DNA sequence: GCATCCGTGAGTCGAGGAAGCACAATTTAACACTTTTGTCAAG
DNA sequence: CTTGACAAAAGTGTTAAATTGTGCTATACTGGGAGCCGTCACGGATGC
């Protein structure tokens, strides 16, 4: 039970549904105290089953409990766990993750296979923690917390965090995603290029195993953070290592419409 | 009605 | 040590007496007014834990140097505020009530 | 993908998972197609 | 492509076995501060910088380098975990 | 009585209690059938039952019946000036001892919460709990520069004296997580009130001249 | 410039009023000029005459008439100030006491109704909505066949929406037929029976059948009498209610013949009596009058069963889809049915008002409460699905939104329960629908947008117009007809060769039934007015449609939604008739409303002097912000003393150039492959556009923020804001806001606040420090509003509302609020995305200098290059032929209207193409230029490739060319030729409101969730990367466990996992190993609430504590 | 005996990953009364918990590998034979 | 064998945030006073 | 290192408001109210 940044309150659909099997439960100890006849106590019995009912799965056993004004369905213990927005696929087979950026994608004819464009303003946010340490270890910053205070105002970024930047991702590699990620080419390890602009640049030849076009697309980008997930990265995950598709053995990065023609 | 909680009910206090 | 497996299995009322730390007696949750929590309701420092790290709900200690500790005047233990994440109440119910996986 | 003995410890099940779902929707739909493959 | 990673992969019964060796060798790099390389000073990698030529601060990439020269032993049970630190502490403080 | 916060079922057992009051306090000397006298109980029940449970936050009875006949008042300004009335219309109308600030903060009191579980949007995969920060836990930045600071400040602690930093370490609630008093830091050194008072000063004085020679601790204020 | 017009198709009418369909409605249901006695019984007026006379049964309440006030505030005020435009509704109602026979009457204030503005939107809560009209099924009765039994048929009985359940009529195996209600069945012969039906009486109607009748004849039942009959009925529909002829008929009068609670409607009337041949005297299915129950359509419904199962000639089955049994609902419906809902209500408490408290002493006004009535008519305009926020990108735009048809919503079909039949193109939809306009996706086919002619009647029921014909001639009668009289009559085509007025070809392409068919002159009944009926307004804005592939279609009027006004847009060089309608009927646009003269022109207002001598003085929208965030502003058109006649421009809205519809540049295409700059729908443009301001747009952002009342202390809006320097405050005002003409960038101050911070003793640390610095902590703290990463621009205005400022309902504790306005002109950049009116899209990639770009022979350098690949799968041809068009436009100077299917054709542009190369060729003979060298090297290819004739001359082989559309093109870089002749042209490209500017975002680290403490999710929360399911397979089938790992644990919910991880990357270490997540935790706590003992265990069974030893107590 | 994929998956011997499947009430209602306790074998059990998944870099056939160079190598033989 | 019923399932990112009063019982606030604590100058 | 004034700085103790909980109304009143409604697959279980 949150107080939110307006002052107001905001509940879950359990504190109702506590409540309701509570009050039964006092009323009905109330009412056998008082000796009430058969016919009341059966009425109270028959509620604090419906009320346990309702908590546990509510909208199995007759009508759902919905919260007065409205007829939406309270949310039970069992809606927590099940469904499409249950705890299972929401949130423990996926999560939202950090240092995960997304933008535009724009083609470069000029990258290597292995290479992509990353916007200079995703990566100074995606290598954040990197770069303060760096802006530290030279004379751009005294501490951490300068430095951090120093980006916070774009008009205060001088122009050695850019270069100190370019040296934070030196050997660096990133994850790009499209979705929907039918197979695992959805998802390519690239050594990003920092860029000007706010697009992502794509290499031509991998366009066919993310499913990519020019039409507006966009990807998510995402930076492994220890040696293991850089290492993983850069030798399982490398555009360039992946060649030939896990599903037929043909090669799935060869040439493609405007190459085809020209050749 | 074993469905409905008040349906039951008023054919209770009904007897 | 490493978790290895992973059990479930149906729970006794002796069982589920064992998890709380308290009866939920009340459906008040909160002031009104002072919007704290009631004693004895769904949101208790006296059973789930306090709101804030090392401090009663008398504001008597304040510090982790009585960690451990519970209050005398208010009864709510001082401790940590992230074990209201993890503790866990019970009602006593006057009678029976099916569960309704096992029914349904 | 490697055209290479398959090395020990790669989780083939998923791999197979989408391979067979990711032409998925390729097939016709209108017994024949995508409907053939999911009853089979 | 990753230079040599052709070469690389052969080296290993299993490419998952590879990315393993690389990823603790860079732990050892990183935790010694590069002290411990067995790469020549004419070997090690560098970055172009606005100053100059400096050394790879990369330890993915040294540790592919390192194990491309052959200077460097992989295996299960090679020597137990602790002794193992204990020394590389006292050959490299 | 329905629509009010309580169900039908709830309503009936509510009133059911007012009923066996009746029962109890009942007088058929007086020859008045027991409809007359019992329907004042079970509205009672019934009434009482809707002000102690139609909420999730509880307001007070009596502060219920302010609400109830602020509200109705409202109405009727509503109804008669072809308008929703303005605080100070209602103020007047309500009586002696109420003004606009008074009917505001009531109808602040009687909010109730909204739902967490609430959608948004017209396919139903959004939620008000989506939007909403948690503000308790510290975030990686805040924990990370409480563990740089006290770092430093152990560092800067180390150019004072054995017993020097002992004393602001005490004082302050370094050690025990809690301040210690002149009184009580001199029982643990057998130095009396006024003595500590001195050394910390000249200490704090000290960690100062270091801070303003190296000024490696003002960033963290 | 010139315009030159293609065509021959002559229009009878002209295109109706084309937000009509919102406000013609709209004006029947309120009736606001009508005279009260003059009201007709529909709208809000027909509400309130069913819900009324109140009888107790002896006080009655009678309405006796209605009225609306001028609204409160005017539109421009609720905008400002987030009101609702509306205006107080009054009824007149009289309380007449049945004992004494005293009537007293007196008007009580019902309650505010929103207003509809003059183009068809509301203003509601301050922001311009519009309701979407719904399709549903029509009520009447309807015989569809037995799927399970071929040969056998059910009788449906629809009434309008929530007015009363379904009813099924069946002929059961047994013979028995059975009416099903609620989902309970039983035998049609005791309701037969119920209504006074009698044995003789059912063999004299439905016994010329066979043996159908027979299994209507069961006498058990006849003798009974209607009473039990009744009584026998009302225990079989809810069995358990003790059985009492009160109760009893209360329920069945209640059921089918209660005018308040049963509802065929207008509509579902009018089709009954068409279908049956009856006469219906109400909308019910049985009247109940003196005191006994009498059939009004079931024995009907059951006379047409009996003789389409047994076959009689002119019976059959309906289609459901069929657009005659399908309408529309319109606002004014809409509106009126939660009118009447809500009028229900407040009778409702009238009623149980009226029986306790001051019987004698009552007083219409005490007996009504008006708020049942006010929160449904709230509920209606804030939170229904068809209320829906108005889209108002461009004036085609809001155009589009207010005809759109809906399938969905409250009273329609699910996004997931639709079958194919429901999303198909019915043959009925042949101009009332447009077939190609549709939102491709989970909602294709049920969204639709109203053909461009076609109106919805007074029922619902779409009608599209046709020329009458008769002997062959055809009439200027139009005539519109609904779907089911269209199906009478042989109906030609508007392209029917016609020599004056006679159908001049022997053979006539028409459609029977929507089947085409070749008849003759002498069989034709009806005529088409146009194509463009077929279409809707934006599939109607695209020339050459004929030689484009729908699929493309569908994506080319959608995206004219899209395009944002431009500072210098321009009207296409091919235009197809309708742009200058569309601005006409948006309202955007000034327009004299007569003969006058004009007296003051400026950039904020426009007089005229009319010829009657009256001034009126016109405020233009200036830099006004739309729900979208595009600017929209007026600019004028005229000069003082022009003398202007009626409906003549005065002052050019949001994209439109000189009242035509502007919705991008027309610029100079090259179609041909450019380096790998055009892969993939990828565009490459010139500098040279961006030097000129082309697609350039202006965009505004609105920023809000609030001072509360709070425990601690009010929050106030100040310049003295803590621990900030001189720098930070530099813009800000002595108010504290920021001052208008600033430029502000990311992390900028827009409005200081500082609010009193929570009583909280400071940590040890934090304790010393202040200490060794000797400053003392403040009681506030900096909680002012920033520009976000990725925003700023210049401050135009910003508004400050305050508690008592009239019409300033702010909500309670809410001391003040501050809402400021930032400005900034975008121009054309890698990632946006452009497109033109044919469905071709893509995102600029590459701007390239004007020196790089390849030029014509005379040093012009053309502006865009398109791909020629992404022609050839697509199928829309319409693209090159507007480009050849638009070469010869260049090269004459002029433009071009071209209708949909009957318009420019490729003879008529290759002689435009002929006179354009004598213009582009002829200058450079008069110049004293020959042919280059580089030509003759192209010319040799060509003959080559069969494009030009051999043995011509070099002039006559590149007037060849050029009739193709095709020119030498040079390279910029090289100076040498393109070894091919190129298509170059002029193109109308839109820049679309798709911006990689608005979608760029990245985060490390960031906020978090309060129960699961997951990273929030959207660029506005500043929230983390999804990585779903999906995503997790795909780093399981790479191998990459660890990479899989910390993605899970240490950037999503590993609280001390991320902590540590953050702390050990700014001290130049290495990530810790992850621990349990957050996730989890929830989880087993959440299995435990449900009675669960879920346990994690070790290797050796014991129990592992994943709680830290928290929960243990 | 042959099932399809859908009954094959939901009768399976891990009940996190049964459960997370679908009909999570009658996967759920099943473990419980047999008390049934997972392995943690697959990959969406580890995926639930957190765990290294066994395959790729997590699968025991490579995960415990060392690698040593030559100089340390011969401390630790000549330190200790 | 069999219908008929109920229950579970149906792609991925993104953007969209109506009593009223009486009275008793309990709690909160405002004094009052004494009792630490923190400084001071000395000494 | 103390050693005595000093002054807030805090705490303890009553007292009176201000808030909150609870009991009580005596003509006779005696069984509710809202859905209404266009999908298709499968098991699996029972009515037998
Ligand atoms: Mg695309
Ligand atoms: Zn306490």
């Amino acid at each position: 039970m949150v107080q939110v940044d307006g002052g107001r309150f905001a509940t879950s659909d359990l504190n109702d549904l506590y409540r309701r099997l509570i009050n039964r439960n006092n009323r009905l100890k109330k009412l056998l105290a008082q000796g009430a006849p058969e016919i009341i106590i059966r009425n109270e019995k028959r509620m604090l089953q419906e009320a346990v009912d309702a908590l546990l799965d509510n909208g199995r056993r007759g009508a759902p409990v919905t919260n007065p004004g409205s007829d939406r369905p309270l949310r039970s213990l069992t809606d927590i766990l099940s469904g499409k927005q249950g705890r299972f696929r929401q949130n423990l087979l996926g999560k939202r993750v950090d240092y995960s950026g997304r933008s535009v994608i724009v083609v470069g004819p000029q990258l290597k296979l292995h290479q992509c464009g990353l916007p200079k303003r995703m990566a100074l946010e995606l290598f954040k923690p990197f770069l303060l340490k760096k802006m530290e270890e030279k004379g751009i910053a005294p501490n951490v917390k300068a430095a951090r205070r120093m980006l916070e105002r774009q008009r205060d970024i001088k122009d050695e965090v850019w270069d100190a930047l370019e040296e934070v991702i030196h050997g660096k590699v990133v994850l790009l995603n499209r979705a929907p990620t039918l197979h695992r080419l959805g998802i390519q390890a690239f050594q990003p290029v920092l860029v000007e602009g706010q697009s992502i640049q794509l290499h031509p030849l991998v366009c066919e195993a993310f499913n990519a076009d020019f039409d507006g697309d966009q990807m998510a980008v995402h930076v492994p953070l220890s040696s293991f997930a850089q290492a993983e990265a850069r030798i399982q995950m490398l555009s360039a290592h992946n060649l030939l598709s896990p599903a037929s053995g043909e090669p799935l990065a060869k040439p493609s419409r405007d190459i085809i023609l020209g050749l | 009605s074993t469905s409905d909680p008040v349906r039951q009910y008023l054919h209770e206090i009904g007897q | 040590k490493e978790v290895r497996k992973v059990r479930i299995a149906l729970a006794s009322p002796e069982k589920i007496r064992s998890w709380s730390y308290g009866e939920v007696e009340k459906p008040e949750t909160i002031n009104y007014r002072t919007l704290k929590p009631e004693r004895d309701g769904l949101f208790d420092e006296r059973i789930f834990g306090p709101i804030k790290d090392y401090e009663c709900a008398c504001g008597k200690y304040k510090r982790q140097r009585f960690e451990g500790k519970v209050c005398e005047r208010c009864g709510v233990e001082v401790t940590k505020s992230i074990v209201r994440r993890y503790r866990m109440g019970h009602i006593e119910l006057a009678t029976p009530a099916a569960h309704i996986w096992f029914v349904k | 993908s490697m055209a290479r003995p398959v090395s020990i410890g790669e989780a083939v099940g998923i791999v197979a998972a989408q391979s067979i779902g990711e032409p998925g929707t390729q097939l016709t739909m209108r017994t024949q197609g995508l409907p053939r493959v999911i009853e089979l | 492509a990753e230079p040599g990673i052709d070469k690389l992969f052969g080296m290993v019964d299993s490419k998952y076995r590879l990315t393993v060796v690389v990823a603790k060798r860079a732990q050892q790099l990183l935790r010694h501060g590069f002290k411990n390389t067995v790469l020549e000073p004419e070997e090690r990698p560098k970055m172009q910088t606005l100053e100059g030529l400096f050394d790879d601060p990369n330890a993915v990439t040294w540790a592919m380098k390192e194990l491309l020269t052959g200077r460097l032993v992989f295996g299960e049970n090679l020597v137990p975990e602790d002794r193992l630190q204990k020394e590389m502490e006292r050959l490299y403080p | 009585y329905t629509g009010r916060g309580l169900s039908f079922l709830d309503l009936i057992q509510e009133g059911n209690q007012g009923l066996i009051r009746a029962v109890e306090k009942f007088e058929y000397k007086r020859r008045f059938k027991f409809s007359t006298y019992a329907t004042w109980w079970i509205r009672q029940a019934i009434n009482r039952a809707i002000a102690d449970q139609a909420r999730t936050i509880r307001i007070p009875v009596h502060m219920v019946e302010t609400i109830n006949k602020l509200s109705r008042t409202a109405r009727q300004l509503q109804q008669e000036l072809g308008r929703e009335p303005t605080y100070e219309e209602i103020a007047e109308a309500m009586g002696p001892g109420w003004d606009a600030k008074r009917v505001e903060e009531t109808l602040k009191i009687a909010q109730e919460p909204v739902s967490l579980e609430t959608p948004i949007g017209d396919e139903k995969d959004s939620f008000y709990g989506d939007f909403i920060p948690d503000e308790h836990l510290p975030s990686p930045v805040d924990a990370a520069t409480q563990s740089l600071l006290s770092e430093e400040l152990e560092k800067a602690l180390s150019k004072l004296s054995e017993r020097e930093a002992m004393v602001l370490k005490l004082r302050k609630g370094l050690i025990d997580g809690r301040e210690h008093t002149l009184e009580e830091v001199g029982a643990f050194f057998g130095v009396t009130r006024e003595r500590i008072r001195q050394i910390e000063n000249k200490a704090l004085r000290k960690l100062k001249y270091h801070e303003s020679r190296t000024r490696k601790l003002r960033d963290f204020l | 410039m010139e315009i030159k017009r293609f065509g021959r198709i002559r229009e009878v009418i002209p295109l109706p009023p084309l937000t009509e369909i919102q406000v013609e409605s709209y004006r029947r249901a309120l009736q606001a000029d009508v005279p009260p006695e003059k009201r007709e019984n529909v709208g809000i007026q027909a509400a309130f005459r069913e819900t009324f006379p109140i009888e107790e049964e002896g006080l009655v309440l009678d309405f006796l008439e209605y009225r609306l006030g001028e609204p409160p505030f005017p539109q421009d005020e609720c905008r400002e100030k987030d009101l609702t435009y509306q205006a107080p509704l009054y009824a007149r109602l009289q309380l007449i006491h049945k004992d004494t026979g005293l009537i007293k009457e007196d008007e009580v204030f019902l309650g505010h109704i929103p207003l509809m503005t003059e183009d068809g939107s509301f203003i509601i809560n301050g922001a311009d909505r519009v309701i979407v009209s719904q399709i549903h099924r029509s009520p009447g009765v309807y015989f569809t066949p037995d799927p399970a039994r071929p040969g056998r048929y059910i009788a449906s009985i629809i009434p309008l929406p929530k007015r009363g359940p379904w009813i099924d009529l069946e002929v059961e195996p047994n013979g028995v037929v059975s009416m099903k209600v609620n989902k309970r069945k039983f035998p049609l012969v005791l309701l037969l029976r119920v209504l006074g039906y009698d044995q003789e009486t059912l063999a004299r109607e439905l016994g010329a059948y066979g043996e159908l009748v027979q299994g209507l004849m069961d006498e058990s039942v006849f003798a009974m009498r209607p009473e039990e009959a009744l009584i026998r009925l009302f225990t079989l529909l809810r069995p358990g209610d003790p059985p009492k002829r009160d109760k009893a008929v209360a329920y069945v009068y209640g059921l089918i013949a209660d005018p308040r609670r049963y509802d065929l409607g207008e509509a579902g009337r009018y089709k009954a009596e068409e279908k049956l041949g009856i006469r219906l005297s109400g909308r019910t299915l049985a009247r109940f009058e003196d005191g006994e129950f009498k059939d009004e359509v079931f024995l009907p419904t059951l006379r047409y069963l009996f003789a389409l199962t047994a076959g009689v000639p002119g019976h059959e089955v309906d289609d459901i889809d069929h657009l005659g049994n399908r309408r529309i609902r319109t606002v004014g419906e809409l509106m009126t049915d939660q009118f009447r809902v809500g009028l229900a209500r407040l009778a409702r408490g009238v009623r149980e008002r009226m029986l306790m408290g001051s019987e004698d002493s009552l007083t219409p006004a005490k007996l009504v409460n008006s708020r049942p009535l006010e929160a449904a008519i709230r509920e209606f305009f804030s939170r229904s699905q068809l209320s829906q926020f108005k889209d108002e990108t461009n004036p085609l735009s809001s155009l589009r939104h207010k005809r759109r048809i809906s399938a969905l919503g409250p009273g329609g079909l699910t996004r997931e329960r639709a079958g194919f039949d429901v999303r198909d193109v019915h043959r009925t939809h042949y101009g009332r629908i447009c077939p190609v306009e549709t939102p491709e996706g989970a909602n294709i086919g049920l969204i639709t947008s109203l053909a461009a002619y076609a109106r919805v009647d007074e029922l619902g029921f779409i009608r599209t117009p046709y020329r009458r014909v008769v002997g062959g001639v055809v009439t200027d009668e139009v005539v519109y007809m609904t779907a089911t009289e269209e199906d009478r009559y042989t109906i030609a085509q508007a392209n029917t060769p016609l020599e004056g007025n006679r159908i001049a070809a022997e053979r006539v392409v028409a459609r029977r039934k929507g089947e085409p068919v070749i008849v003759s002159p002498e069989e034709v009944e009806f005529m088409d007015v146009s194509p463009k009926q077929v279409f809707s307004v934006n599939t109607n804005l695209i020339p050459f449609l004929e030689h484009d592939d729908a699929n493309r279609a569908l994506m080319g009027s959608n995206m004219q939604t899209q395009a944002v006004p431009l500072i210098r847009a321009q009207a296409p060089v091919v235009m197809t008739g309708l742009e200058e309608r569309v601005v006409r009927d948006s309202l955007a646009a000034l327009y004299a409303e007569e003969d006058g003269e004009v007296a003051k022109v400026d950039g904020n207002r426009i007089v005229v002097r009319y010829e009657d001598g009256r001034l009126v003085e016109y405020p233009l929208r200036r830099f006004y912000r739309s729900n979208q965030g595009t600017a929209l502003d007026q600019r004028p058109r005229v000069v003082v003393g022009q003398r202007v006649r009626k409906g003549d421009l005065l002052a050019d809205g949001p994209a439109s150039e000189n009242g035509f519809l502007a919705l991008g540049q027309n610029v100079l295409v090259a179609i041909m492959p450019f380096d790998g700059y055009n892969f993939e729908d990828a565009i490459v443009i010139s500098e040279e556009l961006l030097k000129r301001d082309f697609y350039t747009s202006i965009h505004i952002e609105r920023y809000e923020i609030e001072a509360r009342d709070t425990k601690l202390g009010p929050e106030r809006i100040t310049r003295d804001i803590p621990h900030l320097s001189e720098a930070a405050l530099r813009d800000l005002d002595e108010e504290g806001v920021v001052r208008i003409g600033a430029e502000v960038k990311p992390g900028d101050i827009l409005v200081g606040r500082t609010s009193f911070k929570g009583e909280s003793e400071p940590t040890p640390e934090e304790r010393l420090l202040r200490s060794i610095f000797g400053e003392k902590a403040r009681d506030v703290k900096d909680t002012s509003l920033r520009v976000p990463p990725g925003e700023g621009g210049i401050v135009v205005r910003t508004v400050r509302l305050r508690r008592g400022d009239p019409g300033v309902e702010l909500k309670p504790g809410v001391r003040e609020v501050v809402r400021v306005y930032v400005a900034q002109k975008r121009k054309l950049q890698v990632g946006d995305k452009l497109a033109n009116r044919h469905g071709n899209k893509g995102v600029v990639a590459k701007i390239l200098p004007v020196e790089d770009m390849p030029h014509l022979p005379d040093g012009t350098p053309v502006d865009v290059i398109l791909n020629p690949l992404g022609v050839p799968s697509r199928m829309n041809l319409g693209q090159i032929l507007e480009t050849h068009l638009g070469l010869a436009g260049y090269f004459l100077g002029q433009r071009y209207i071209s209708p949909i299917f009957d318009g420019a054709k490729e003879p008529e542009i290759k002689e435009l193409l002929a006179q354009a190369f004598e213009v582009y060729f002829g200058k450079r003979k008069g110049e004293g230029f020959g042919v280059d060298k580089r030509e003759v090297e192209v010319l040799r290819r060509a003959e080559k490739l069969g494009l030009v004739t051999p043995g011509k001359t070099p002039e006559e082989q590149l007037k060849e060319l050029f009739l193709q559309g095709k020119v030498v093109l040079y390279d910029g870089r090289t100076g040498e030729p393109i070894e091919g002749p190129i298509v170059v042209g002029q193109m109308f490209i839109m820049k679309l409101y798709h911006m990689v500017e608005d979608k760029m975002h990245a985060r490390s680290t960031g906020p978090y969730s309060l129960i699961t403490q997951q990273p929030l999710g959207g660029k506005a929360q500043f929230g983390g990367q999804r990585f779903g399911e999906m995503e997790v397979w795909a780093l399981e089938a790479y191998g990459a466990a660890h990479t899989l790992q910390e993605m899970l644990t240490l950037k999503s919910d590993d609280i001390e996992g991320r902590n540590a991880a953050y702390e050990a990357i700014i001290k130049g270490e290495d990530v810790p190993e992850p621990s349990v997540p957050e996730s989890f935790r929830v989880l087993v706590k959440e299995l435990q609430a449900l009675a669960l003992d879920v346990q994690t265990l070790d290797e050796k069974d014991n129990p592992v504590d994943i709680f830290e030893g928290l929960a243990s107590k | 005996l042959l099932m399809g994929v859908t009954k094959s998956a939901l009768s399976t011997k891990s009940w996190l990953s049964a459960a997370s499947f679908q009909n999570t009430t009658h996967v759920l209602t099943e473990a419980a009364i047999a008390g049934k306790k997972d392995e943690l074998i697959g990959l969406k059990e580890n995926v639930i918990l957190g765990r290294l998944i066994p395959a790729g870099t997590g699968s025991d056939f490579v995960r415990f590998t060392q690698v040593v160079d030559q100089k340390t190598l011969k401390a630790i033989e000549e330190a200790r034979k």
